[PDB]
Parts: structure tokens; sequence; C-alpha cells
RNA sequence: UGCGAUAACGAACGAGACCUUAACCUACUAAAUAGGGUUGCUGGCACUUGCCGGUUGACUCUUCUUAGAGGGACUAUCGGU
């Protein structure tokens, strides 16, 4: 049984969030990193921590992860939502004729509106669930 | 510090332990050994031009 | 006595290997390594076994006396 | 890019473990020394037959930590290996015998550089210091150089008719590089251009020019017997080495996906290099970690994480 | 033990870490209270130069020895699951 302890998880995570760059996947310069970060008292313990950063560098590597989302994988994602790969046109204009609207809705537009652009469907409320 | 204490009726046994502080045990490590304190990261400017600095 | 014979075979594997790295190619003692990973009796690896401690309330290590509950 | 097209020809395999550094000789063109992270130094020979480009002559087993970076001198008889032990060792390489145990440095040494005259090495370790030795085993200089870690250490080789003083520069990861002088003993000019974190800095065979590259993945040119600004490539990946040929004003550059190579005035970014893996899925394929050009200006030589030095070659199209 | 799902959030003890020992070091520091190499004298052989010896006679070494300081393994690299 090899679970690497919950301590352990918890200061690798922490380095993460501290020095994601400065943390190269290979392992013995990992340790290194860590061994100037941190105080840990152990060697095995520090070995240990280096391993599972180690391991958290490569599961980033094929993308993001749950409880690791410090600083740079922000700036990653919120890039990304700024500019998203849609919209060409609006998006959701009345690209395709003037809006599929039911009877009841093209009422409530009129109730409403004075000029709308409206295609009156049939409404056709069907048989069976 | 175990002590028994001789009385009228009796013995009381008595045992004290006292964790010292991590700091002031001078002696062996001075923190515990599952204690992993990471020391805060310093913040730089990137960028800025390449530029030199010539003496 | 078969311990003593091991550990010979062990250091003649070893010393053919060591001078040909001193003195002679390097690719001879690479042929030389892989034959012996061919027939990889230990001979270069070391053996990694050394005996358990017979700890009490056994007569060997993991072996332990003879309860009754009768 | 005109015309030569790279390939690859013999592919060495002696090691296990990353082949951290290569370096050919600067009399002698047939060696070439290879250091690893498997505690081994293996100093190949170019045969030029078939497949075996090169063969292994001498193994150097003698430290108890990663080589990371080989130097061999002037002439092609010593070599000097920069261990993680905190040490150095002076080889001989015809011999199959060490010499000098460089002691003194307070954590893994990095980089290593010897002088043009084979007499004063010079170098670098993880330890915020650069220190000088000459070719016995004796501290000289030492220099308080940056507040992190130092990562590469190569001296420029010069020409235009002798001033005294030797130069080189040395790259860290305080996001500084900066060039010395060792005869004022001391600093020439600091070439605060890099956003994330340096690897290499490799000087070029003219010595003028000197380029920088990292984790940052753009790749800073450095003008050095002047001290002013240059170019600044962008490759996408992290690097991790580079390597000048003495044919063109080509720039090999070793990246985390394969090895890019640019035009360094005319500044367009031509062939890449990647070989062929068994298996595998997605973003790892073994990288050159380090690589070396001939004094010919002809074979490339790569050292992979896959404990191979693949061997590439000069073949023109037309 | 963790990952997850979650009126629970972050914690402590116990486990783990820790310690001792058992394993590696042709890389350091060391030795006639640990072991070898050359050589002196010297025993026997074949009798060419070579083979085994015995002597704390000299000179030098640290691989095995010990035992100090360190490293070294972290499930490491790759494959699936
Ligand atoms: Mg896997």
């Amino acid at each position: 049984g090899r679970v690497r302890t919950k301590t352990v998880k918890r200061a690798s995570k922490a380095l993460i969030e501290k020095y994601y760059p400065k943390l190269t996947m290979d392992f013995q310069t990992n340790k290194r990193l860590c061994d100037e970060i941190a105080t840990i008292q152990s060697k095995r313990l520090r070995n240990k921590i280096a391993g599972y950063t180690t391991h958290l560098m490569k599961r980033i590597q094929k993308g993001p992860v749950r409880g690791i989302s410090f600083k740079l994988q922000e700036e990653e994602r919120e890039r990304k939502d700024q500019y998203v790969p849609d919209v060409s046109a609006l998006d959701l204009s009345h690209s395709n004729d003037v809006l599929n609207v039911d009877t009841q809705t093209a009422e409530l537009v009129n109730s409403l509106g004075l000029k709308l652009p409206l295609s009156v469907s049939s409404v056709s409320a069907v048989r069976d669930r | 510090a175990t002590r028994h204490v001789l009385l009228r009726q009796g013995v009381l046994g008595i045992k004290v332990k006292i964790m010292k502080d991590p700091s002031r045990n001078t002696s062996g490590p001075k923190a515990l050994p599952d204690a992993v304190t990471i020391i805060e990261p310093k913040e730089e400017e990137p960028v800025l031009e390449p530029s030199v600095k010539d003496y | 006595h078969v311990s003593q014979v091991y550990a010979i075979r062990q250091a003649i594997a070893k010393g053919l290997v060591a001078y040909h790295q001193k003195f002679v190619d390097e690719q001879s003692k690479n042929e030389l390594k892989k034959a012996f990973t061919s027939y990889d009796r230990t001979l270069l690896i070391a053996d990694s076994r050394r005996p358990e401690p017979k700890k009490f309330g056994g007569r060997g290590a993991r072996s332990r006396f003879q309860k009754s509950y009768r | 890019s005109s015309n030569i097209m790279l390939v690859l020809r013999g592919t060495l395999e002696g090691h296990n473990g990353w082949v951290t550094s290569l370096s050919t000789s600067a009399a002698q063109p047939n060696l070439l020394v290879s250091g690893s992270r498997d505690k081994t130094l293996i100093s190949w020979r170019l045969t030029e037959n078939e497949q075996q480009f090169g063969v292994p002559v001498r193994s150097y087993k003698g430290h108890s930590h990663i080589v990371q970076d080989v130097v061999v001198s002037a002439d092609g008889n010593y070599a000097v290996s920069a261990s993680w032990d905190k040490t150095l060792r002076l080889w001989n390489l015809a011999t199959g015998n060490s010499e000098a145990r460089f002691v003194g440095h307070t954590g893994d040494v990095l980089s290593v550089a010897i002088d043009a005259n084979s007499s004063k090495i010079i170098s670098a370790s993880r330890d915020k210091t650069i220190r000088v030795w000459n070719t016995v085993g004796d501290c000289a200089y030492v220099l308080l150089g940056h507040t992190d870690w130092v990562t590469k250490v190569r001296v420029a080789p010069k020409n235009l008719v002798d001033d005294g003083r030797i130069t080189f520069v040395s790259a860290g990861m305080d996001k500084i590089v900066r060039s010395w002088s060792l005869n004022s003993y001391r600093i020439e000019a600091d070439f605060i251009g890099h956003n994330n974190y340096i690897n290499v800095v490799q000087p070029s065979p003219d010595g003028s020019l000197a380029a920088s590259a990292g984790k940052d993945g753009q790749i800073y040119v450095w003008n050095l017997k002047h001290k002013s600004a240059f170019m600044n490539f962008d490759a996408k990946d992290e690097v991790f080495a580079l390597a000048f040929s003495p044919s063109r004003f080509w720039l090999t550059a070793a990246t985390a996906s394969g090895i890019k190579i640019y035009d360094l005035e005319n500044e367009v970014l031509i062939d890449e290099l990647k070989p062929e893996f068994a298996g595998y899925t997605k973003a790892q394929d073994p990288h050159a970690v380090s690589l070396a050009w001939s004094a010919d200006g002809q074979t490339l030589f790569a050292g992979y994480t896959d404990n191979v030095i693949r061997v590439w070659q000069v073949m023109t199209a037309n």
C-alpha cells in the first residue's frame, strides 16, 4: 500500500501553489528545489514530497486538476474565457429567417411590443409521453 | 516524571509529561519531523525591455 | 560452502568486466555484460537478501511456538 | 535554408540515463565525450562505418551522483566533468584514469568551462557561486555572482590582439545573465532580458554573439564585445540546450518538443528535428537535453533522455 | 490510507512521518588492534623469466574491514488499467 500520506500531499499542493515555475517534471531537480524551499527535517519525507510534486506536474501536463488552480492556471483559464473560440456572427442573431416563435409567443409579443420579426409555428401539441 | 506519594489512606501515583516547545529544545532537532513549513516566494517583474547595465 | 562458492563466482564475474573497463575496449565489456544478463544467476548484480532477525515468541523469524487452548 | 536537409544517420547507445552533456574537442575532431545522469562518462570516437557512426572507447567510472556538464581541453587529452556530488574530475581521456578531484563547492556542480590554453578551469554549481580552479586541484578566485542558482558558465573565445582578460557569461535562476572577465578579475555587463528562468547561455565560435535560453521559451541573443542588446527569438516550449555550428550562422536549439534550428541575423525559424519512438501517449516524447556540433559543422550530436546519443548529418537537397 | 461524493469547514491524537537496524557506495575521510600490493631475507618446486609459501624486515595503498560524514528510492522511466 504505497498511498502517499495526507500531510505529504498537502505539502506538495502548497509547493505547487507557491512555485509552479521552478518545478521541472524530472525528479532530482524537483527534490533539490524542495530542499531549497521548505524546511523538511527528514530525507525520506522530502523525497516523497518531491515525488508527489513531480506527479502533480505530470498530471498538469495532461490538463488541470481540483485543488490545484493557482495563479498561472487561472491566467490560462481566464484568457480563454475572455477570448472564446466563439463567436462569429452575433451570435444568436436572426441568422436563419425571422424566429420560429409559437402562436402564444406571437400573441405575447403583440401584447408587449409593436412590430417584431415573427414566423408563427403551428404548435403541434402531440400524442403520448 | 513519575513519583509515588505516601499518605495516611494509602499511596497516590503522580505522573507528569511536559512536551517542551521545539524552538527552545536546543539539543537535537529544533522542529517536529512531520511539519513542513514552506517559505513565501518573492515577486519579480518580467520583460521591461531586453536592456543592459555595464561597468 | 555454497555461499562461499557463489561469492567466488560473483567475484570472478566482476573481475573480468572490471579489467575490460580498465584496459580493453568498452564494446567487449558491454558484450560480456549482455551475456551475463542472458544467463543471469546474479553474477554482476550482488544478491539482495540478508537473513531476518529471529524475533521473540518464535523459534525462527516469522514462525511462532505452538499455542494450545485445551 | 537553401540546400541542407539534416538526416539522422547513427544512434549511439552506451548509457543508462539522461545524456546531460556532450563536447567535441577544439583541436581533435574524432572524439566525443558524453556525460550522463547514471554517474558514468563515456568517450566515443568517430568511425564513420554503417549505422555505428561512433563506438565507445573508454568509460570514466568515478562519481557518486549525476555527471551534468563535461568539457574537453583544447588539445583533447584531458576532460573536466561537473557532477552532482559537489565536485569536478579532471580525467585522462586516452589513459582511462582520473587526476584532479576538485573540492570546495557546497552544492551540485552544474557547469564547467576550461580556458583555451587548457590552464584555468572555472565552474558553477547550485550554490550561488562560481569557483575558479587550476589544472591541479586548488581554488583560486571565488565569484559571488548571483543570489539564486547558477545554471551555466561558458567561456567565449577571442581573437582581436591580446588584452589579457578572458571572458565568460554566467546563466542563473535569478533571471539575470552576467558577463565576467578574468586575467579586472570581475564584472563585464549584466544582460537583464529574460522573463522566466534561464537554463543555457552559449557563446558562439565568433565570440561576439551569446545565445541565452531557458524555461521562458524565448531565446535571447546578446552582443558581448560591443556589450549591447541584440535578437530575441520565440521557441514555444522550454529550451534545454543550444548549439552554434562553424558551417554558417546557424543556431540549433533543443526545445521540449524537439530540436529547432534558426539562422541568427536573417531571422527565419527553419528546420525541426524529431525522431521516432515505440508506443507512447501524448505530451512526453523523449527530448534532447544536450547537443553538440562537431568542428567540421557537419555531424550534429544529440543527447536525449532515452539513453541514446542521436547523430544527425548534413545532406544537400540538390 | 487516500480519492471522491458532501452541513459541514479546518484541525489534533492514533496510523504514517519518526527512530534503530538490515541491504548500495572501486565517491570522500582512516588504519603494523582491519586487509592487501611491491620488495628484503628466506622454504620448497619446476628448474628461464614463473608457482605456492613464511617472516609485522622495508616502502606504499583503502577494494574487501571497520565507521564517521554524505548521497541513494521517490513506485523512477515506459506501457496499459
Ligand atoms: Mg503510468
